């Protein structure tokens, strides 16, 4: 059953956020989403997000999971959106029968962790995620304790938040 | 004419409980 996305002020921008320090790889360490399960009978594999800070500002971002028989590589552009640390999927505004996206960096170190927004307008609805992100592929207790309690805070329940097992392939 | 297809990276949205590209149709 359907759980909405949540109001944009509950979703906080990193202050004085640094674009040219929160580039680079970030392992996903954790994801939460109203549309993502603990599946037991597949686990989710850790996955890696890279950004490539431009000279306009946008990030070229590489996406790369792990699957049974390849690398995948996905790829995307997040243009500057309406606040620093806030990006929309290339450069789409929100409009009423259309495919868009938001990113927004909530929190990050940029040496250790992160967690970072997405939302994405799909067939008439919102579908959001949540991703805890480390440089390395472990974070400590207290890190994760606080991606469950922000992704409780949206609305999240516990079946909702996954920890993807680490791997070497493909993510290295 | 050229068919161009909308697609985006999503965890869920085609495809519960996975992250990958999906199409609208
Ligand atoms: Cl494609």
């Amino acid at each position: 059953d359907l759980i909405p996305a949540p109001p944009l002020s509950k979703v906080p921008l990193q202050q004085n956020f640094q674009d040219n320090q929160f580039h680079g790889k970030w392992y996903v360490v954790g994801l939460a989403g109203n549309e993502v399960l603990r599946e037991d009978k597949d686990p989710m594999k850790m996955w890696a997000t890279i950004y490539e800070l431009e000279e306009d500002k946008s990030y070229n971002v590489t996406i790369v999971m792990p699957l049974a028989e390849k690398c995948e590589y996905l790829f995307q552009t997040f243009v500057p959106g309406s606040q620093p640390g806030e990006f929309t999927l290339g450069g789409i505004k929100s409009g009423p029968g259309r495919t868009s996206g938001l990113v927004r960096v909530v929190s990050t170190n940029y040496n250790q962790h992160a967690m970072v927004f997405f939302k994405v307008v799909w067939q008439n609805r919102e579908v959001f995620w949540v991703t805890l992100y480390g440089r390395t592929k472990e974070l400590t207790s207290e890190l994760k304790e606080n991606f469950i309690r922000f992704s409780k805070s949206l609305g999240l329940p516990e079946n909702h938040i996954v920890f993807p097992v680490p791997i070497d392939q493909c993510i290295d | 004419d050229t068919h161009f297809p909308i697609c985006i990276f999503c965890c869920g949205c085609c495809h519960r409980s996975k992250c990958g590209m999906c199409c609208k149709t």
